[PDB]
């Protein structure tokens, strides 16, 4: 095990103040550190805690080639299309996880930080799309889509349409309507160089036995 | 929220700029528009312009004579209007319209343009005499007529205020002329046309010019 | 271009009245029809959109329906802030086009017919010019007609009117109307007045003005 | 795919010279045959055309064991009461669809079909009843309504009333007093055999590839 010592700004990531949309999801890297994620599975806030090709109890033995955190405002009832191999408008058009995802993901309800008494409507998704979104693919266009046979011309009209519809949240709302801020570890296991790495203790280097 | 500018008097034949800044939402996401609405008529779309700047389409009484565009980076849209006729006089809004999918809608505060040769003058001021003329015991109409000014905004009272209670005040006309008229009444007591002073105060605010003037009951 | 017919001008009515007015395209525009409210030296506000679906804040009373060339707006228990004008756009194609919108402008029911009139003042006069004040106030009709009766002919195209909006307490109007006359000719002739004629009432009303006279 | 015969009878329907009151509304069952919904949607002259549950371009992609079209007459502002949830004479005592309809309504205005110069009054609606219609049910009884205490025997009276009124179709009325000719298509699948389908489309051959 490497001898760095600084831990991983875990902190940074679950405690922001505005998460983005998830049409315009944000990413944050994480390497060269120590990564305690005892921290975050021994915590009682979070509604889903589904880990792939990894199990969370697990995670603070191992060193991962790069870390991304990813995150993001979604419904309630949309936290099941954050998986591998899901669709739906949020998985077809907002945020795709490959297949072969090996990661977290983490989900709590937010109705208390990302809900006012009018209605909030700062965040949106992706109503209309060409094609399915990539695994990791982003996408902050607002072209004025074609739902038919005649151009559009930037203009909205007779099928054509604007791209992006707002989640409008009230405190009062059924929980699959109300918000999840949602974290997605994403991370490779495979054993090329690694700059993050769990919280172990290192031996003396013994030889010869 | 949204906030237009750039409104005012103009010559006929002459030129002007509308600007419209916005606050508070992702302006450079949407098409913008604008709107206008003639003093006493309905709603007419003038123009509309992409997110982008890309594309720029007109209603056929405003194409070649005015021409739209917008910076994202100021958050603001304008409104170059050129050949300005008579037929331009209107309050211009400027507006994200709703056609298909949901989202909050904004219109701005609206600005004014006026197009005519007229130019500014103070209040004509002519204040009515009953003297037993359209009078029966407990009613008799004092009345105030002011007339022959340009910009729209003149304020008239009665008994400098101490007589507001049932006066009407009647929206303004624009004369053949290109000038404007209103006339201001309040209902009282025959028996009492001797008692209070009866001034019709008067001010056009434009012109500055104020003037409070009597009403000479019983002369004819 | 696509023209829209709105059905009732202008319409009347009290708190807790359903409501119906109507919208009427010239070609199918599918659901591609707003509705929007606008009171007096305000901007228009959004109700519906699509042609069914309301808007953000707006409340359940008001409710929209079409699919094609005719369609509806509702307000289901009207209340005193729904006293408005009310205007259609359709949203299929350009130009974007407007119908003319109907005013709601009865706040509520009362009876009264209410007639009068006044002379062109000699505090006036001094103008080189004649204006007549005809001047009808406080009824509950906006309907109404105005005469005149120089030397005993009755003028007409020489004439202008104005309304004061519908009283917010009373339920009332009130009009003024203006004949004007040069010196050349309001000293020529002598005999003087309107007439107001209002179906309020069984008969019009004159009185007698004699500029040059009195 | 074989090539397209055995059209559904939309023809019989919607171009009938005689329509039903709509007390006594005409039901048609349409069954074994191909249903382009596509040229009803593409053709002229329909004032509303409102589908719930369904659109008609995925109509045509749809398959149903029968379709029933419910046809009548009625006044032109009357049309805004045949939908789901609505409340008035005709929602209430003369035509009624469920809450959970799937289902197209079609509207026109009939003025020069149904109108006269000395009046139609051929056809009537139900002005009075005890209760509100359940969904598609149809009540075409004659029995004199009371209003008052007094059974009335089957003779009009002071609150006893004939149930009927007629519209009174003048081609000078307004055109919310205008007649106009309704249908509503309602899309019923069963355990049974799927008699009814959109047509399907075919390529040229393309031999020797
Ligand atoms: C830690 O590892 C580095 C090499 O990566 C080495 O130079 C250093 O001497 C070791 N010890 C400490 C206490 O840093
Ligand atoms: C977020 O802040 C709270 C309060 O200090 C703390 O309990 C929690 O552990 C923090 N979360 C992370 C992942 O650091
Ligand atoms: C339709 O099919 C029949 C045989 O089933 C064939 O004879 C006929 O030519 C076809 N019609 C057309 C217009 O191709
Ligand atoms: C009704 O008749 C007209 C004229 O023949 C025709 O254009 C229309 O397609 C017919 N509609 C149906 C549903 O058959």
């Amino acid at each position: 095990f490497p001898n760095i010592t600084n831990l991983c700004p875990f902190g940074e990531v679950f405690n922001a103040t505005r998460f983005a949309s998830v049409y315009a999801w944000n990413r944050k890297r994480i390497s060269n550190c120590v990564a305690d994620y005892s921290v975050l599975y021994n915590s009682a806030s979070f509604s889903t805690f589904k880990c792939y090709g990894v199990s969370p109890t697990k995670l603070n033995d191992l060193c991962f080639t790069n870390v991304y955190a990813d995150s993001f405002v979604i419904r309630g009832d949309e936290v099941r299309q954050i998986a591998p191999g899901q669709t739906g408008k949020i998985a077809d058009y907002n945020y795709k996880l490959p297949d072969d995802f090996t990661g977290c993901v983490i989900a709590w309800n937010s109705n208390n930080l990302d809900s006012k008494v009018g209605g909030n409507y700062n965040y949106l998704y992706r109503l209309f799309r060409k094609s399915n979104l990539k695994p990791f693919e982003r996408d902050i266009s607002t072209e004025i889509y074609q739902a038919g046979s005649t151009p559009c011309n930037g203009v909205e009209g007779f099928n054509c349409y604007f791209p992006l519809q707002s989640y409008g949240f009230q405190p009062t709302n059924g929980v699959g309507y109300q918000p999840y801020r949602v974290v997605v570890l994403s991370f490779e296991l495979l054993h090329a160089p690694a700059t993050v790495c769990g919280p172990k203790k290192s031996t003396n280097l013994v030889k010869n036995k | 929220q949204l906030q237009e500018s750039g409104g005012g008097l103009v010559q006929p034949g002459g030129s002007l700029r509308l600007s419209c800044a916005a606050s508070g939402f992702t302006f450079s996401s949407y098409e913008m528009n604008w709107v206008r609405q003639a003093p006493g008529k309905g709603l007419e779309w003038v123009a509309v312009i992409s997110y982008d700047g890309s594309n720029k389409y007109y209603a056929d009484s405003v194409k070649g004579r005015f021409t739209i565009s917008r910076d994202n980076a100021k958050n603001s849209l304008y409104l170059q209007m050129n050949s300005l006729r008579a037929e331009d006089t209107a309050v211009y809004y400027c507006a994200r319209l709703i056609t298909m999918v949901r989202g909050e809608d904004y219109w701005g505060q609206g600005t004014l343009v006026t197009v005519s040769s007229a130019s500014t003058k103070g209040p004509s001021v002519f204040p009515l005499a009953p003297s037993s003329k359209s009078t029966s015991g407990g009613t008799a109409a004092l009345g105030c007529l002011v007339k022959d000014y340009f910009p729209e905004p003149v304020t008239v009272s009665w008994n400098s205020g101490a007589l507001t209670s049932g006066v009407h005040t009647f929206p303004a006309v624009l004369q053949s002329s290109g000038l404007y008229s209103l006339s201001s009444v309040v209902t009282v007591p025959s028996s009492s046309l001797g008692t209070q002073t009866y001034i019709c105060n008067v001010n056009h605010k434009p012109s500055n010019t104020k003037v409070d003037k009597k009403v000479e009951p019983k002369s004819c | 271009d696509i023209q829209l017919t709105q059905s009732p001008s202008s319409l009347s009515a009290s708190v807790g009245h359903r409501v119906t007015i109507t919208c009427r395209a010239s070609q199918s525009i599918s659901s591609y029809l707003n509705w929007y409210q606008q009171k007096p030296g305000k901007a228009p506000k959004l109700l519906i959109y699509a042609a069914s679906s309301l808007q953000s804040g707006v409340p359940s009373r008001f409710s929209g329906s079409g699919s094609g060339t005719d369609f509806t707006l509702t307000i289901s228990s009207l209340q005193p802030e729904d006293f408005a004008t009310y205007y259609c756009q359709q949203s299929y194609n350009l130009p974007r086009t407007f119908g003319g919108g109907t005013k709601l402008e009865v706040l509520g029911t009362v009876a009264a017919p209410s007639v009068f009139i006044f002379p062109p003042s000699d505090e006036q006069l001094k103008s080189g010019t004649a204006s007549v004040v005809c001047l009808l106030n406080n009824f509950y009709p906006r309907e109404a007609k105005v005469q005149w009766k120089v030397d005993n002919a009755l003028q007409s195209g020489n004439s202008q009117e104005s309304v004061t909006e519908q009283d917010s307490k009373d339920s009332t109007y009130s009009l003024s109307s203006t004949l004007t006359l040069s010196k050349a000719d309001y000293e020529k002739h002598k005999v003087y007045a309107c007439e107001v004629t209002h179906q309020g009432l069984s008969s019009p009303v004159t009185k007698s003005f004699n500029r040059g006279e009195c």
